[PDB]
C-alpha cells in the first residue's frame, strides 16, 4: 500500500519539483 | 455662438469627453432648419454660429458631411477639445479643402514603388522595421 | 498597462483586446520586441525543458 | 477491455488530426515569415508555388469527384431502402484492399496473391 | 377631396424588354460582366425603390403586383380543390370522417415510389390510395357544406376565374387605367372600404353562406343523410328550411321576423351556445353564424369611422396631432405624414399585425376547433398548429426588416422632431441596455432552472429539482386566468354564455395524470378531441424559455431598427444603407453591423422560438391532453402515459411532461430520442418519404454551416485556381465567376439553415402523428 | 471477428438470394390479381432476378458489383464508364463549342438556341474532334496567355 | 509602344498579369512614370477596365 | 495607429481622400502623373482602418494601403 509516509515523501518530492519549476518560470520571463 | 436646439438623448457623452477629448464642430448657418444629430434624432441649427460637442471627431466629420450634402453648408470647422479646456484646430488644418491639391503640404506616407515590389517579410526578420518602409 | 511585457504595441492599447492579445501571443516568440536569433533559440530550448517536465509530472 | 480499445483508438486519431493541421499551419506560417524566394531560386520548393494553380484545382477536382460519387451512392442506396428495394443497391465490393489481405496470406476466395502468397 | 386620379395607358404592353434583363436598375442595365449580377438581379427585382425614384410609379408597382400575387393565391387555391375534387378519397371519407384518413395526392408507379400510397387511405374511388394530407382541408370543406367531388371541381374552376380576374385588373391597372398617387393616399376611404365593405360585408355574405348552406347541409348529415343524398340548395327552400329550424323559418316568418325586430325567432339558428359540441369536437355551427353576424355588424360600423366625402367622420391626422402629451413631447404629429408616404412603414405594421394574428391563429384553433372531427386528427392538429406558428414568426422578422428599412430610406428629420419617434431615437440606449438586462435575466432565470434541474438529478438530488414532485414553481397568474373563464359561462360576468372552451377547466385538478373521462371531450372513436390543460412547474419553466427567446428576438430586430441609421461605432451608418456588409476590419472590426444584418440574426432566434413553441406543443399535448378513453374505468389513457418519479422510493405518479420536461435530459431522452423511433423506421413503407426528408433536411441545415461560418474571400482565392484550369483549356466563360458577395452568403447560409431545420422537425411530426 | 472466406459467390446459389427471390415474386403476384399498378409487375419481377441470377451476391444476397476491370463483370462499371464519358464528354465539349462561339456575355445568360443545338449534336461525337486537339496541344492555352497570382 | 496596340502585361500584382490588353492613351509627357493606359475585356475585382503602366511592364504582341 | 501608405501608381484621382470619413488624407501637388498630385496621410492618429479609402482606389493593385497597427482609442472608434 502506499502509507501516510510515503504520501508525505512525494509531496516532499513535489515541493523540489516545484521550487524548481519556479527557478525555471522566473527564468523565462 | 450657442448650441443647436436639442432636447438632450442618451447618445451623446460619456466620461471620455470629461477626462481625455471630446471634440467641438463650429459652423455657420443663414436659416433656421432641422438636422439629424449623429448622435441619435433631431435638432434645429440656429441662424447664427452654431457649437456642438461630441464623442468622437468621426460624429464631427459625419455632421460635416451632412452640413454638406443637404444644406451646402461649407465653413464647418473641427476642434479638439482637452479635459483642461485648450481648443486645437483639426480641421480643416491648412484652410484648403483636403481634396483640392495645395502648394504647402508635405508629401507623408509616401513609398517610391508599386506596391509590389515591397520587400519580403524574411528580409525584415528580428527588426521592429516593417515591409512598407 | 504594462502587460503584456512582450509587445509595447499590445501594452499601450486601452480596451480589454491588451488582455486577450497579450495571451494569444505569448508563446510566438518570434514577433517580441526585442527577440534576437540566437536569444530565441536558448528561450525555446528551456521552455522544452518545462515542457518535458510536464509530461514527467 | 472493449473501452479501452476505443478510447485508445479515439484519442490518437484526433490528436493525429490535430498534428496534420497543425503541420500545414507552421507550413504557411513558413511561407510568410521564412520563405526566401532568392536563396531558394527554382528549387523544388519555389516550383511548388510556380504551380500552386494546378495543385489546388485538381485537389479541387478529386474532392469533388469523390463528394458527388460517394454522396451519391449514400443517398441511392438510401433511397432503394425507403422504397423497399434494397436489392438494388449499390454495392461495391472492395477487392482492391482484399488484394492487400491476400498478399499478406488472408485465403478469400476470388482473389489471388499475385507473387505466390 | 377623395376622387379618382387615374392615367390612361401609361406602359405600353411590349415584350421588347423580355430581351434584356436587368433593365430597371441602372447598374444591372449595364449588362452582366461577372456571376454577381445574376444574383442581383434577383434580389433588386422587387425592391421597386432603387428601379426608380418617382413615389407614384412605386405605388403603380405594387398596386399590379398585389394583383399578380393574388392570382398566385387562387391558382394554389384551384388546385387544392381540383386535387380534393380528382385525386382524393373525399367521397369516401365523408361517409366515415373518423375511420378513414384523408388523402388528395396520390403518386405515379415509377422507381417504387407508389409505396408512398397508402391503406388507410385506399377506398372506393381512390382505389391506388394516396400520401395522407395533414391541412385538414376536408375538415373545413365538410364544415362549410361539401358533400360530394363535383362540388369541389365547381370550386376550383371559380377560383381559375377569380385568378384570371386578379390577373387582368393587374395588367389593367399598370398598363391601361393606373392610379395617380393621391388615389392611393385616401387611406380614410381605403380604411372605410376595406372595413365595412371588405371585413364587413365579406363577413355578412359568409354568413349567408353559413345560413342557408352549412347550417342544412350538418342538419341533413345530422338527421342520417348520406351525403350523396344531401341537397345542397335545401336552405333556399323555404319549406324545407322550416324543417330543420322551427322557429326561425316558421309561420312565424322569416323575413317577417326580421324587419319587425322580432329577432327572438332566429334563436334557432344564431346561438351563444360558446363549447364544443359533444359529438364532433367542435364548435356549433349556430355559433359560427352568430359570430359572423355580429362581427359583420361591428365592421361594417367600424367602416363608417373615418372622413371622406360627406363631412361626417373622424380625421385621422386631426386624431395623431391631438393626442399628445407633456411625457411624449409633440405626441404622434408627424406620424400621418409617414403613414401616408412610407410603403415600408406600413408593410412594417400590416406585417406585425398578420404575423401576430397567425400566431393568434394558432392557439385558437386547437383551443376552439371549429371543424367537426379535426380535434382527433392529431397530425392535422400538430400541422396546422405548427404551420402557422411558422407562418407568424417569418411575419413578424419582416415587420423587423421593414421598420428598419424605413429608418434607412424613408426617414425624415423635418417630420419627426420631438414626436414619438424622434424621442424613441433620442433614448434608444436605454432601450436596449434594459432589453439586454431583462433577456440576461429570463436566460439566467429560466434555461438556468433546466440546467439546475439536469445536474440535480445527475447529481442524485431529485428533491433539490424545480418540479412538481420537488420545489414547485406554481403559474398561479395562469391559473387564476383559468378558473376565472372556467366559472364565466353561466355565471356573473356571461350569464347566457352556455359553455366555453374545454381547456379552462383545470380547477378542480392538480396533474394531467389524475384525469377522469367526464372532464374530457372524447368522441365516437374513443379519441380525445381535447381536455382540461393543466399547468404545472414545466409549464412555468418553458413560458419564461418562450418570454426568454421573444424577448431577444425583438432585442435583435429593435437594435436593428434604433441603430439603422447610426451608432457610437458607425455615426453616418444610413448613408451606407439598409444592406451592406459592414463598414471594414477598422474600429476593432465591423462586420454585420447593418440593420440587414439584425434581420440575418433575428431569423435564427425566431427559429429557436418557434422550435420550442412547438416541441412544448407537441410534448406537452401528448403527455396530457391527447389519447384515449375507456369505456371501462373511466379512464384517461393519453398518448405517452405517466412517468413514475421515484424520489424516495416512493413513486410519484405525474404525467410525462411534467415529470419529465424539467430537465434538457428529459427533451433529449424522452422528446427528440423517443419520438424519432417513428421517422426512423419509416423505411420499406409508406411514411419512409418522411424519413428520406428528415435525413435530407439533415443534411441541408450542415450544408448552410459552409456558408455561415466561413468567408468569401477564402472561396474567391478557390476559384482563382478553378478559373485558371478553365482558362488553361479554353473553357472560362465571359461572365466571371466571382464567390458570392458577403450578404449574400449570410442569406444563402440561413436560408439553407431554417429550410434544414424546419423541414427536419416536419418531417419528424408527421412521422410521429401519422405512425401513432 | 469471424473471417469470411467467401464473402462473394453466384446470387442462384445464396440462399438469401432465393428468400428475397420468391419474397418480391410473391409481392408482385399479390398485386396483379386484385392489387395495384406497382413499378414491378410480375412480369418485371422475373426480368430483375433474371438478371441478378449471374452476378455476385453477398451473405445477404444482394447482388455486389465488381469494379477491377474483370470482363464478365464488364456490365458492372466498365460498360457504363464508357457511357458515361461519351455523354459527360458531349455535353462538355458543347459547352466549349459553345463557349468559343459566343458573341459576349449575353449570349450566356440567353441561351442562342439554334447555336446551342448545333454545338450539343457536334458535341454528341465529341472524340472525332477532341483527341485531334488533344495531342496537337491545341486544347490548351500557351503558359504566357494565362493569368497567375504573387508566388 | 502606340495607341491601339495589343499589350501583354508584366505587372505580377496586377489582375491582368499576362492578359492582353489594348493601349488606349500614352502620356506623351515626361516625369509621369506609369503612362500608358490599358482597356481589357475582363473587370477586376472591383469591376475596373483600365489601369495605368509603366513601357518596361507591357510586351507588345502585334 | 495604423499606417497608411500611399505608393508611387496613383494617378490623383482624389477619390480615398473623398471617402475618408476622418479626414486623414490629402491632395499634395507631384509630378509623377498628369493630374499632378498624390494622396498623402499626415494624421493617420485618427485612422480608424475602415479601408474606405482602399475602396475607392481605382488603380490595379491599389496606390493607398491601410496596414492594421497598434490600437488606440481613436482607431478603434470608442465614444467612451
Ligand atoms: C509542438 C507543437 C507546436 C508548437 C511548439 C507550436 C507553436 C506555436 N504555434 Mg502552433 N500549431 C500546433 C502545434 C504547435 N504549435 C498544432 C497541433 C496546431 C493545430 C491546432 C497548430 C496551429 C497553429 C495556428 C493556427 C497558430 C499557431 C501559432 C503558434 C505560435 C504561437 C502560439 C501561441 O501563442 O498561442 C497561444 C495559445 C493559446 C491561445 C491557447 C507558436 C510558434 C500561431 C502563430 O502565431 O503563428 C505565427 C497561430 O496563429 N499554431
Ligand atoms: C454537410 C455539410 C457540408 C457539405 C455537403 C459540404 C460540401 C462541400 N464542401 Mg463544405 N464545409 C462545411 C460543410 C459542408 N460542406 C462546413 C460546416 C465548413 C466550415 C465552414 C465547410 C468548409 C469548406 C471548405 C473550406 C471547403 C469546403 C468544400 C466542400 C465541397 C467538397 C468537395 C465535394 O465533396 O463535392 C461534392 C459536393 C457535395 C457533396 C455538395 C452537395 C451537392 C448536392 C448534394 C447536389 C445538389 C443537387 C440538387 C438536385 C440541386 C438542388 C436543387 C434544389 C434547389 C431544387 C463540397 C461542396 C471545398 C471545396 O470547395 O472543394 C472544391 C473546400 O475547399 N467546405
Ligand atoms: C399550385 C399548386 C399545385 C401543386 C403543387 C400541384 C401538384 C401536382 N399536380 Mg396539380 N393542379 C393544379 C395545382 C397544383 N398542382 C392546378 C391549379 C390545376 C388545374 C385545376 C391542377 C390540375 C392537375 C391535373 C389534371 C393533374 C395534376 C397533377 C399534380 C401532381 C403531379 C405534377 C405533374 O403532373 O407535373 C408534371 C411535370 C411538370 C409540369 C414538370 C415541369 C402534383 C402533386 C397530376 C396528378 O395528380 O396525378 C395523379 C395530374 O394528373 N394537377
Ligand atoms: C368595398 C370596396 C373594396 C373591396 C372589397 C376591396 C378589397 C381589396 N383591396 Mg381595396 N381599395 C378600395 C376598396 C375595396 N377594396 C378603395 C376604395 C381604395 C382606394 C382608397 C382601395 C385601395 C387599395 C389598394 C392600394 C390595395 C387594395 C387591396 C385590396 C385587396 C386586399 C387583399 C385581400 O385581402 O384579398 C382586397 C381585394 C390591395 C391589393 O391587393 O390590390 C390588388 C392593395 O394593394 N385596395
Ligand atoms: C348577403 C348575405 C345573404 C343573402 C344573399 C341571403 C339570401 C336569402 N335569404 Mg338570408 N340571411 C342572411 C344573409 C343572406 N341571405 C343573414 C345574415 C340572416 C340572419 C338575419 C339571414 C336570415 C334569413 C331568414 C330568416 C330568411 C332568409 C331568406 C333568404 C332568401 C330570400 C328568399 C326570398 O324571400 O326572396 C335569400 C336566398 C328567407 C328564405 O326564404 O330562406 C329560405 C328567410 O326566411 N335569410
Ligand atoms: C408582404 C410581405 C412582404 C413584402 C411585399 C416584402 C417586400 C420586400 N422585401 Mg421583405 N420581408 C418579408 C416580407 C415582405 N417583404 C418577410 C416575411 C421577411 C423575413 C424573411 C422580410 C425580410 C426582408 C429582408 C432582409 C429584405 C427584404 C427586402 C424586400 C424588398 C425586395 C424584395 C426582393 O426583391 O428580394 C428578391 C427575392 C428573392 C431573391 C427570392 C427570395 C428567396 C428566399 C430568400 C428563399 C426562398 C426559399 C423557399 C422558402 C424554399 C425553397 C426550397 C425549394 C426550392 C427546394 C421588397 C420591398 C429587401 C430590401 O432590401 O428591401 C428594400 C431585403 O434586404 N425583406
Ligand atoms: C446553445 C448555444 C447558445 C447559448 C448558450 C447562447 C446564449 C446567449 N445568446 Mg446566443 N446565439 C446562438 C446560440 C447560443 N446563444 C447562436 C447559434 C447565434 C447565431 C445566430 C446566437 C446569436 C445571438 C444574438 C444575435 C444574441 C444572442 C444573445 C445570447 C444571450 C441571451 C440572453 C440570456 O439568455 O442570458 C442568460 C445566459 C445564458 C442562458 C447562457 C448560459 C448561462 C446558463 C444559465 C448557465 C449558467 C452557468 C453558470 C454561470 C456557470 C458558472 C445568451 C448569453 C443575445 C444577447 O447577448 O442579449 C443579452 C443577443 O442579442 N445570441
Ligand atoms: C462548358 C461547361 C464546362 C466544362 C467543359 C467544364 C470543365 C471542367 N471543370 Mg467546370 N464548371 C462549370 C462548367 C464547365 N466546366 C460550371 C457551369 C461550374 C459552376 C457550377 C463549374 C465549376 C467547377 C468547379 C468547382 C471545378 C470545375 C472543374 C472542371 C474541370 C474538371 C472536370 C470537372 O470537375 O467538372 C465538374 C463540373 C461542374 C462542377 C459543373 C457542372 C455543371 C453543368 C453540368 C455544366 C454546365 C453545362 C452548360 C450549361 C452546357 C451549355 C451548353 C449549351 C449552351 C450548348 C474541367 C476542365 C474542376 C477543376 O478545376 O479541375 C482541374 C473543379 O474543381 N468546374
Ligand atoms: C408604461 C408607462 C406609460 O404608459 O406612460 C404613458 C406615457 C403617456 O404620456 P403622455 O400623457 O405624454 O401620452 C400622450 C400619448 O398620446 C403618447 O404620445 O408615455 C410616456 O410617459 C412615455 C413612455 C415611457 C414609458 C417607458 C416605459
Ligand atoms: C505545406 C508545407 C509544409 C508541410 C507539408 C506537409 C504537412 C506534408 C505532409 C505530408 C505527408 C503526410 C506525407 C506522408 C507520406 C507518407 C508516405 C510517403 C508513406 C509511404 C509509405 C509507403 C510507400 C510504404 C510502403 C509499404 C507498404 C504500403 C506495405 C508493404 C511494405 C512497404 C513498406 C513497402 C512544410 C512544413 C514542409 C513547409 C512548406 C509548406
Ligand atoms: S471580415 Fe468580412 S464583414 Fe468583417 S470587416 Fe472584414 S470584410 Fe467586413
Ligand atoms: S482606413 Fe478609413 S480612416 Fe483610415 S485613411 Fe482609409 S478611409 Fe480614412
Ligand atoms: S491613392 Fe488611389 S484613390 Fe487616392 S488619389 Fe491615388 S489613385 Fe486616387
Amino acid at each position: 500500500v502506499v502509507s501516510g509516509a510515503q504520501v508525505a515523501i512525494a509531496f516532499v518530492v513535489a515541493l523540489i519539483a516545484g521550487i524548481a519549476a519556479l527557478l525555471l518560470s522566473t527564468a523565462l520571463g | 455662438g450657442s448650441t443647436p436646439l436639442f432636447g438632450g438623448s442618451t447618445g451623446g457623452l460619456l466620461r471620455k469627453a470629461q477626462i481625455e477629448e471630446k471634440y467641438l464642430i463650429v459652423w455657420n448657418s443663414k436659416e433656421e432648419q432641422v438636422f439629424e444629430m449623429p448622435t441619435g434624432g433631431a435638432a434645429t441649427m440656429v441662424a447664427g454660429t452654431n457649437v456642438l460637442y461630441l464623442a468622437r471627431k468621426e460624429q464631427c466629420h459625419a455632421l460635416h458631411r451632412q452640413l454638406v450634402s443637404t444644406f451646402k453648408i461649407r465653413d464647418s470647422k473641427i476642434y479638439r477639445v482637452y479635459p483642461n479646456g485648450e481648443q486645437v484646430l483639426i480641421f480643416p488644418m491648412d484652410g484648403v479643402p483636403s481634396e483640392k491639391s495645395n502648394p504647402g503640404r508635405e508629401v507623408v506616407g509616401y513609398v517610391p514603388r508599386k506596391i509590389g515590389d515591397n520587400p519580403n517579410p524574411v528580409d525584415v526578420k528580428f527588426t521592429g522595421k516593417e515591409t512598407f518602409d | 498597462t504594462r502587460f503584456p511585457k512582450f509587445s509595447q504595441d499590445l501594452a499601450q492599447d486601452p480596451t480589454t483586446r491588451r488582455i486577450w492579445y497579450g495571451i494569444a501571443t505569448a508563446h510566438d516568440f518570434e514577433s517580441h520586441d526585442g527577440m534576437t536569433e540566437e536569444s530565441l533559440y536558448q528561450k525555446l530550448f528551456a521552455t522544452h525543458f518545462g515542457h518535458l517536465a510536464i509530461i514527467f509530472l | 477491455d472493449h473501452t479501452t480499445m476505443a478510447a485508445l483508438y479515439t484519442h490518437h486519431q484526433y490528436i493525429a488530426g490535430f498534428l496534420m493541421v497543425g503541420a500545414f499551419a507552421h507550413g504557411a506560417i513558413f511561407f510568410v515569415r521564412d520563405y526566401d524566394p532568392k536563396a531558394n531560386e527554382n528549387n523544388v520548393l519555389a516550383r511548388m508555388l510556380e504551380h500552386k494553380e494546378a495543385l489546388i484545382s485538381h485537389l479541387s477536382w478529386v474532392s469533388l469527384f469523390l463528394g458527388f460519387h460517394t454522396l451519391g451512392l449514400y443517398v441511392h442506396n438510401d433511397v432503394m431502402l425507403a422504397f423497399g428495394r434494397p436489392e438494388d443497391q449499390l454495392l461495391i465490393e472492395p477487392v482492391f484492399a482484399q488484394f492487400v489481405q491476400v498478399q499478406s496470406g488472408k485465403i478469400i476466395e476470388g482473389i489471388p496473391a499475385l507473387f505466390g502468397g | 377631396p377623395v376622387r379618382v386620379l387615374v392615367d390612361n395607358d401609361p406602359v405600353p404592353t411590349s415584350t421588347e424588354k423580355w430581351g434584356k434583363p436587368g433593365w430597371f436598375e441602372r447598374n444591372l442595365a449595364r449588362g452582366p460582366k461577372t456571376t454577381t449580377w445574376i444574383w442581383d438581379l434577383h434580389a433588386l427585382a422587387h425592391d421597386f425603390e432603387t428601379h426608380t425614384s418617382d413615389k407614384e410609379e412605386i405605388s403603380r408597382k405594387i398596386f399590379s403586383a398585389h394583383f399578380g400575387h393574388l392570382a398566385v393565391v387562387c391558382v394554389w387555391l384551384s388546385g387544392m380543390f381540383w386535387h380534393g375534387a380528382y385525386f382524393s378519397n373525399f367521397t369516401a371519407w365523408m361517409e366515415n370522417p373518423l375511420g378513414l384518413k384523408p388523402s388528395a395526392q396520390t403518386v405515379w408507379p415509377v422507381f417504387g415510389q407508389e409505396i408512398l400510397n397508402d391503406p388507410s387511405t385506399v377506398a372506393k374511388g381512390f382505389e391506388q390510395g394516396g400520401i395522407v394530407i395533414t391541412s385538414g382541408l376536408f375538415h373545413l370543406w365538410r364544415a362549410v357544406g361539401f358533400t360530394t367531388t363535383g362540388q369541389l371541381a365547381a370550386m376550383s374552376i371559380a377560383m381559375l376565374i377569380i385568378a384570371a380576374l386578379f390577373l387582368f385588373a393587374g395588367w389593367f391597372h399598370y398598363h391601361k387605367r393606373a392610379p395617380k398617387l393621391e388615389w392611393f393616399q385616401n387611406v380614410e376611404s381605403m380604411l372605410n372600404h376595406h372595413l365595412a365593405g371588405l371585413f364587413g360585408l365579406g363577413s355578412l355574405f359568409w354568413t349567408g353562406h353559413l345560413i342557408h348552406v352549412a347550417l342544412p347541409v350538418k342538419a341533413q348529415l345530422d338527421a342520417g343523410i348520406a351525403p350523396a343524398q344531401v341537397n345542397p340548395f335545401a336552405g333556399l327552400d323555404y319549406g324545407l328550411m322550416g324543417q330543420y329550424f322551427p322557429k326561425g323559418f316558421g309561420p312565424n316568418g322569416g323575413l317577417g321576423a326580421f324587419f319587425t325586430l322580432n329577432w327572438g325567432q332566429f334563436t334557432d339558428f344564431l346561438t351563444f351556445k360558446g363549447g364544443l359540441e359533444p359529438a364532433t369536437g367542435a364548435l356549433y355551427l349556430t355559433d359560427i353564424a352568430h359570430h359572423h353576424l355580429a362581427i359583420a355588424t361591428l365592421f361594417i360600423i367600424a367602416g363608417h369611422m373615418y372622413r371622406t366625402n360627406w363631412g361626417i367622420g373622424h380625421s385621422i391626422k386631426e386624431m395623431l396631432e391631438a393626442h399628445k402629451g407633456p411625457l411624449t413631447g409633440e405626441g404622434h404629429r408627424g406620424l400621418y405624414e409617414v403613414l401616408t408616404t412610407s410603403w415600408h412603414a406600413q408593410l412594417a405594421i400590416n406585417l406585425a399585425m398578420a404575423g401576430s394574428i397567425t400566431i393568434i391563429v394558432a392557439h385558437h384553433m386547437y383551443a376552439m376547433n371549429p371543424y367537426p372531427y379535426m380535434g382527433t386528427d392529431y397530425a392535422t392538429q400538430i400541422s396546422l398548429f405548427t404551420h402557422h406558428m411558422w407562418i407568424g414568426g417569418f411575419l413578424i422578422v419582416g415587420a423587423g426588416a421593414h421598420a428598419a428599412i424605413f429608418m434607412v430610406r424613408d426617414y425624415d428629420p423635418v417630420t419627426n422632431q420631438n414626436n414619438l419617434l424622434d424621442r424613441v431615437l433620442r433614448h434608444r440606449d436605454a432601450i436596449i441596455s434594459h432589453l439586454n438586462w431583462v433577456t440576461l435575466f429570463l436566460g439566467f432565470h429560466s434555461f438556468g432552472l433546466y440546467v439546475h434541474n439536469d445536474t440535480m438529478q445527475a447529481l442524485g438530488r431529485p428533491r433539490d429539482m424545480f418540479a412538481d414532485f420537488a420545489i414547485p414553481l406554481q403559474p398561479v397568474f395562469a391559473q387564476w386566468i383559468q378558473n376565472i373563464h372556467a366559472a364565466a359561462p353561466g355565471g356573473a360576468t356571461a350569464p347566457w354564455v352556455g359553455g366555453t372552451s374545454p381547456t379552462w377547466y383545470t380547477g378542480a385538478l392538480s396533474s394531467a395524470a389524475t384525469l377522469q373521462a367526464n372532464q374530457v371531450l372524447a368522441l365516437a372513436n374513443d379519441k380525445i378531441s381535447i381536455s382540461p390543460i393543466h399547468l404545472g412547474t414545466a409549464d412555468f419553466m418553458v413560458h419564461h424559455i418562450f418570454a426568454l427567446c421573444i424577448h431577444v428576438t425583438v432585442l435583435i430586430l429593435l437594435k436593428g431598427v434604433l441603430f439603422a441609421r447610426s451608432s457610437r461605432l458607425i455615426p453616418d451608418k444610413a448613408n451606407l444603407g439598409f444592406r451592406f456588409p459592414c463598414d471594414g476590419p477598422g474600429r476593432g472590426g465591423t462586420c454585420q453591423s447593418s440593420a440587414w444584418d439584425h434581420v440575418f440574426l433575428g431569423l435564427f432566434w425566431m427559429y429557436n422560438t418557434i422550435s420550442v413553441v412547438i416541441f412544448h406543443f407537441s410534448w406537452k399535448m401528448q403527455s396530457d391532453v391527447w389519447g384515449t378513453v375507456d369505456r371501462s374505468t373511466g379512464a384517461v389513457n393519453h398518448i405517452i402515459g405517466n412517468t413514475d418519479v421515484l424520489l424516495g422510493g416512493q413513486t410519484v405518479a405525474l404525467s410525462q411532461y411534467a415529470a419529465s420536461s424539467i430537465n434538457i435530459n428529459g427533451w433529449l431522452r424522452d422528446f427528440l430520442w423517443a419520438q424519432s423511433s417513428a421517422v426512423i423506421n419509416s423505411y420499406g413503407g409508406p411514411l419512409s418519404a418522411y424519413g428520406l426528408m428528415f435525413l435530407g433536411a439533415h443534411f441541408i441545415w450542415a450544408f448552410s454551416l459552409m456558408f455561415l461560418f466561413s468567408g468569401r474571400g477564402y472561396w474567391q482565392e478557390l476559384i482563382e485556381s478553378i478559373v485558371w484550369a478553365h482558362n488553361k483549356l479554353k473553357v472560362a466563360p465571359a461572365i466571371q465567376p466571382r464567390a458570392l458577395s458577403i450578404t449574400q452568403g449570410r442569406a444563402v447560409g440561413v436560408a439553407h439553415y431554417l429550410l434544414g431545420g424546419i423541414a427536419t422537425t416536419w418531417a419528424f411530426f408527421l412521422a410521429r402523428f401519422l405512425a401513432l | 471477428q469471424t473471417q469470411v472466406k467467401d464473402p462473394l459467390k453466384l446470387c442462384k446459389d445464396v440462399p438469401a438470394y432465393q428468400e428475397l427471390k420468391t419474397q418480391r415474386l410473391e409481392a408482385a403476384q399479390k398485386a396483379q390479381a386484385d392489387g395495384k399498378p406497382v413499378t414491378f409487375n410480375e412480369a418485371g419481377t422475373k426480368q430483375k432476378f433474371e438478371r441478378y441470377d449471374t452476378a455476385y451476391c453477398g451473405q445477404d444476397g444482394y447482388p455486389h458489383l465488381i469494379t477491377s476491370g474483370q470482363l464478365d463483370r464488364a456490365g458492372d462499371f466498365l460498360i457504363p464508364s464508357v457511357l458515361f464519358l461519351w455523354i459527360a464528354g458531349a455535353l462538355g465539349w458543347a459547352g466549349r463549342l459553345y463557349l468559343a462561339e459566343s458573341k459576349g456575355p449575353e449570349d450566356e445568360i440567353i441561351i442562342d438556341l439554334p447555336k446551342a443545338i448545333k454545338c450539343l449534336l457536334l458535341g454528341l461525337i465529341w472524340p472525332v474532334q477532341a483527341i485531334p486537339e488533344l495531342i496537337s496541344g491545341k486544347i490548351r492555352v500557351p503558359e504566357d496567355r494565362v493569368t497567375i497570382s504573387p508566388r | 509602344i502606340e495607341r491601339g496596340a495589343k499589350v501583354r502585361i508584366l505587372r505580377k500584382e496586377s489582375y491582368w498579369y499576362r492578359e492582353v490588353g489594348t493601349v488606349a492613351s500614352v502620356d506623351k509627357s515626361e516625369k509621369t512614370i506609369y503612362p500608358v493606359t490599358v482597356r481589357f475585356e475582363k473587370v477586376n475585382y472591383s469591376g475596373i477596365n483600365t489601369n495605368n503602366f509603366g513601357v518596361s511592364e507591357l510586351e507588345e504582341v502585334e | 495607429s495604423h499606417s497608411v501608405k500611399i505608393y508611387d501608381t496613383c494617378i490623383g484621382c482624389t477619390q480615398c481622400v473623398r471617402a475618408c470619413p476622418l479626414d486623414v488624407l490629402e491632395m499634395v501637388p507631384w509630378d509623377g502623373n498628369k493630374a499632378g498630385t498624390i494622396a498623402s496621410s499626415p494624421r493617420t492618429e485618427d485612422c480608424v482602418g475602415c479601408k474606405r479609402c482602399e475602396t475607392a482606389c481605382p488603380t490595379d493593385f491599389l496606390s493607398i494601403r491601410v496596414y492594421l497597427g497598434a490600437e488606440t482609442t481613436r482607431s478603434m472608434g470608442l465614444a467612451y
